[PDB]
RNA sequence: GGAUAGUGGCCUACCAUGGUUUCAACGGGUAACGGGGAAUAAGGGUUCGAUUCCGGAGAGGGAGCCUGAGAAACGGCUACCACAUCCAAGGAAGGCAGCAGGCGCGCAAAUUACCCAAUCCUAAUUCAGGGAGGUAGUGACAAUAAAUAACGAUACAGGGCCCAUUCGGGUCUUGUAAUUGGAAUGAGUACAAUGUAAAUACCUUAACGAGGAACAACUGGAGGGCAAGUCUGGUGCCAGCAGCCG
């Protein structure tokens, strides 16, 4: 008695993106919330299309349970999933990596030092250290 | 028929006659003179902090017979000196000699109130709490 | 600095605080129909007050007028899809007779005690607070809702609800669970 | 004497009134409960129709 | 004529002696930025409008200027005044009415937080950047909906009563009792998943989570105005209350 149904309302092609754009009308009685992989699984067999090509996000369960609602894509090819989606979507669906960056304070504070120097560090630093060898 | 002028140009002298007749009101002379500004204790302040002098009741007028304890405060503000009221049974002692209390108005529109003479304002807080947690033991005074 | 969304007040205390007549008339009011407070009589007072402005603004211009067509039609249709104006009396001089008590008889706490599942008009405030009854398979813990003609008919207990058909719930589970352990 | 101590003390009465402790007061229904309370009790518990509802009537 | 990008006493040279004003000119005050608007509401109006939008002005007060299409810019320079900083006493560097935060002031107003996800903007231009902005933190400024119990079965009762042999069954119902039962449910915690740039939080939902359901609602008032006591004790024109009468 679980049966999770899935629909696809407000379908509308776009070549302009090579994407399928749709609004997830996920209806699930007696049971929370959609899980959203599975249900990025559920649409990819259910268009003839791979798990990576498969996006699925903005969703809401509404008032009471039961209904959900989220806005989904399905994309012609995986490359261009990658080439077009957004990276925190390549990042959720492990698709992409979580790129190593500092925090933005230490990026600021680091630019800021990088603004006290004119041109390439190399002479200064050996220039001070002579300095206050006497 | 009537003493102001009815006619349909006549909007000048009518307008001026209302602006002039205005100042009879002592609400709209003091809003346009800004008497509250420059004379009154606080310019256009419903609250003020001071600082305490002295520690005096006065008596009460003729058809009540009893002493309101009151305490003299200068203001911190400006510098004027009044005499403030402090409400309830026991709340005399809870206030001490030179602490920071907090006046408010005394509700009569900065008049005298009651059978209280020379007096217009009440006392809401003393050292930072208010005189009504303490009259309830709800807070008590810190004592700095 | 982002455009505001406009917050505004949906009632007005009544000018006389302690009329006497009022007062009881507002407790008997809120007793009638389990109202928590008499701020919900200044509700529905508030908005009988706004629909009338509008009716008398309206019934001051002159008939055949395209805007009291227009709107007077549009406000009587509202209303009888609200249900508190009978269609017998779509007029626009009727809906100047419309009183607080017909608004008050349109809650969903009201409906819930007509259609009969709430035995009692508390029971019926409970019970929807207790997000048990459904307006058409959606839950409405909300004892006012202005229940519509339209959708009187779909009023029933929620299927996640124990009366629609459930687990039971705490205190009933709990006790099953004691039984069967003991 | 004419006056037991000194006069005027700064809250002579309340320092020497008996300290009388609350009574243990069963809870008492709140919000739509206590509508329904007065409810009951004025127009449905109707009590002393004689004179007027004279709610709190003093025991005498 | 000069200058202006350009008209123009805008400035200069020479002339004329003119221009505004009781329809309030000029001067003074504004605890005055103007407006779209806000409160208030029979109609007419009164007060407010520093602030989410449009304009104007300002970057401590003043003046002066380079670069450019656009600045008399100030997170651009020059100098004076005021206020200051490091100082090896020779010198050097200042501009929060930007986002944070601090001192002071005052009755009076927030975290040195996250991030470019969304709105956009700048640039050589997708990609970089943006305290613009969004997200969270505090936040009873205001605004919306709304929990704090609901229903039985019993004892103490009240009204429509079959009549009225006193009755009285309670025949028909409605309350009051520390009696007594079975239910439902959140406020909280919390597997998860959704949410989000990442997280909170909300919507959903496992597993817990109500008996004095201590998971305990206060704030004011009870002479009148004004709804509710001529109950009990205390003080005795004291203490105090009282917006006014008292
Ligand atoms: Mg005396
Ligand atoms: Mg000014
Ligand atoms: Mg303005
Ligand atoms: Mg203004
Ligand atoms: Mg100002
Ligand atoms: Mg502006
Ligand atoms: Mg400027
Ligand atoms: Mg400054
Ligand atoms: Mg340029
Ligand atoms: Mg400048
Ligand atoms: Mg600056
Ligand atoms: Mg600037
Ligand atoms: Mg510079
Ligand atoms: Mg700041
Ligand atoms: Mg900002
Ligand atoms: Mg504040
Ligand atoms: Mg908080
Ligand atoms: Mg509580
Ligand atoms: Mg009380
Ligand atoms: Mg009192
Ligand atoms: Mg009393
Ligand atoms: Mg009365």
């Amino acid at each position: 008695s679980d049966a999770i149904t899935i629909r696809t309302r407000k379908v509308i092609s776009n070549p302009l993106l090579a994407r399928k754009q749709f609004v997830v009308d996920v209806l699930h009685p007696n049971r929370a919330n959609v899980s959203k992989d599975e249900l990025r699984e559920k649409l990819a067999e259910a268009y003839k299309a791979e798990k990576d090509a498969v996006s699925v996000f903005g969703f809401r369960t509404q008032y009471g349970g039961g209904k959900s609602t989220g806005f989904g894509l399905v994309y012609n090819s995986v490359a261009d999933a990658k080439k077009f989606e957004p990276a925190y979507r390549l990042v959720r669906y492990g698709l992409a990596e979580k790129v190593e960056k500092a925090s933005r304070q230490q990026r600021k504070q680091r630019k800021n030092r990088g603004k006290k120097i004119f041109g390439t560090g190399k002479s200064i630093a050996k220039k001070a250290a002579r300095r206050n060898a006497d | 028929g009537k003493g102001k002028p009815r006619g349909l140009n006549s909007a000048r002298k009518l307008r001026v006659h209302r602006r002039n007749n205005r100042w009879a009101e002592t609400t709209y002379k003091k809003r346009l003179l800004g008497t509250a500004f420059k004379s009154s204790p606080f310019g256009g302040s419903s609250h003020a902090k001071g600082i305490v002098l002295e520690k005096i009741g006065i008596e009460s007028k003729q058809p009540n017979s009893a002493i309101r304890k009151c305490v003299r405060v200068q203001l911190i503000k400006n510098g004027k000196k009044v005499t403030a009221f402090v409400p309830n049974d026991g709340c005399l002692n809870f206030v001490d000699e030179n602490d920071e209390v907090l006046l408010a108005g005394f509700g009569r529109k900065g008049k005298a109130k009651g059978d209280i003479p020379g007096v217009r304002f009440k006392v809401v807080k003393v050292s930072g709490v208010s005189l009504l947690a303490l009259w309830k033991e709800k807070k008590e005074k810190p004592r700095s | 600095p982002r455009a505001p969304r406009t917050y505004s007040k949906t009632y007005s205390t009544p000018k006389r605080p302690y009329e006497s007549a009022r007062l009881d008339a507002e407790l008997k009011l809120a007793g009638e129909y389990g109202l928590k407070n008499k701020r919900e009589i200044y509700r529905i007072s508030f908005q009988l007050s706004k629909i009338r402005r509008a009716a008398r603004d309206l019934l001051t211009r002159d008939e055949k007028d395209p805007k009291r067509l227009f709107e007077g039609n549009a406000l009587i249709r509202r209303l009888v899809r609200i249900g508190v104006l009978s269609e017998d009396k779509k007029k626009l001089d009727y809906v100047l007779a419309l009183k607080v008590e017909d608004f008050l008889e349109r809650r969903l706490q009201t409906q819930v005690y007509k259609l009969g599942l709430a035995k009692s008009v508390h029971h019926a405030r409970v019970l929807i607070s207790q997000r048990h009854i459904a307006v058409g398979k959606q839950i409405v813990n909300i004892p006012s809702f202005m229940v519509r003609l339209e959708s009187e008919k779909h009023i029933d207990f929620a299927r996640t609800s124990p009366f629609g058909g459930a687990r039971p719930g705490r205190v009933a589970r709990k006790r099953a669970a004691a039984a069967g352990g003991e | 004497g004419k006056v037991h101590g000194s006069l005027a003390r700064a809250g002579k009465v309340k320092s020497q009134t008996p300290k009388v402790e609350k009574q243990e007061k069963p809870k008492q229904p709140k919000g739509r409960a206590y509508k329904r309370l007065l409810y009951t009790r004025r127009f449905v518990n109707v009590t002393l129709t004689n004179g007027k509802r004279k709610m709190n009537p003093s025991p005498s």
